[PDB]
């Protein structure tokens, strides 16, 4: 999962 | 947004819609192209294609179970491109690059029609 | 294989898949959450959930135009899980997190199980 | 395009  | 993103997320559907094309669920299309026959998922040549985007949002032509392609189509350019829609590889060979490209022009699959011209004009 | 990699692809095809959901294009299911109803496509929420996957390979309920949730199943956690389906991002806040894990569990995602498991962790 |  990320910070998009 | 304050959205987070899970980076493999697309790649998997992708990969799971291919597994139900493989065992030939839900599909609910067959493309004929000559003497052969392709199944698949509309959504997903929706998706990939501007020729089967155009057909299947034709208010007559989205309810057929049968789409039959130009003969001047190769099966095995469409069976390549077929292959590329569902997993992103693009099985691009010598023997196999004129007919790939001239599918994926038919089919309006542009960034497919890019590689084969910059393939073909390194071995100018 | 010798195959060359569109890195984009796999992205491009779900954001058409979504551009179709919203323009309520070859959808040919509803989703019924208490008093709410969401449109889906059926190859594209068995790719993205084990209990759709089991739902719509069953030989009976693969015909079904209509799947009703659990009574218990949250309409807004719902939502936030299908958008999630539909571009890989996550609407997850402390005022949902409760609802999208509840969801995410019935709906058998375990990636989002997952995070919302590590977010409620963190504020422990 | 890449080499996967
Ligand atoms: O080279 C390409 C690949 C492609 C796909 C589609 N598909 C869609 N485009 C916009 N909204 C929707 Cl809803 C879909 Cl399905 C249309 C044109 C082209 N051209
Ligand atoms: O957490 C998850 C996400 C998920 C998706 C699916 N889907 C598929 N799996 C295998 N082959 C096929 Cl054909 C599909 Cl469609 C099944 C289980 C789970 N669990
Ligand atoms: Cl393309
Ligand atoms: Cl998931």
């Amino acid at each position: 999962w990320v910070i998009p | 947004d304050s959205c987070i993103q899970f980076t493999r997320h697309a790649s998997d559907v992708l990969l799971n819609l291919n597994r139900l094309r493989s065992r030939d669920i839900l599909t609910d299309v067959v493309i004929v192209v000559s003497r052969e026959q392709f199944r698949a998922h509309k959504t997903v040549l929706m998706a990939c294609s501007g020729l089967f985007y155009s057909i299947f949002t034709d208010q007559l032509k989205c309810n057929l179970s049968v789409i039959n392609l130009d003969p001047e189509i190769n099966p095995e350019g469409f069976c390549i491109l077929l292959d590329f829609m569902y997993t992103s590889r693009l099985n691009l060979r010598e023997g196999n690059i004129m007919a790939v490209m001239a599918t994926a022009m038919y089919l309006q699959m542009e960034h497919v029609v890019d590689t084969c011209r910059k393939f073909i004009k390194a071995s100018e």
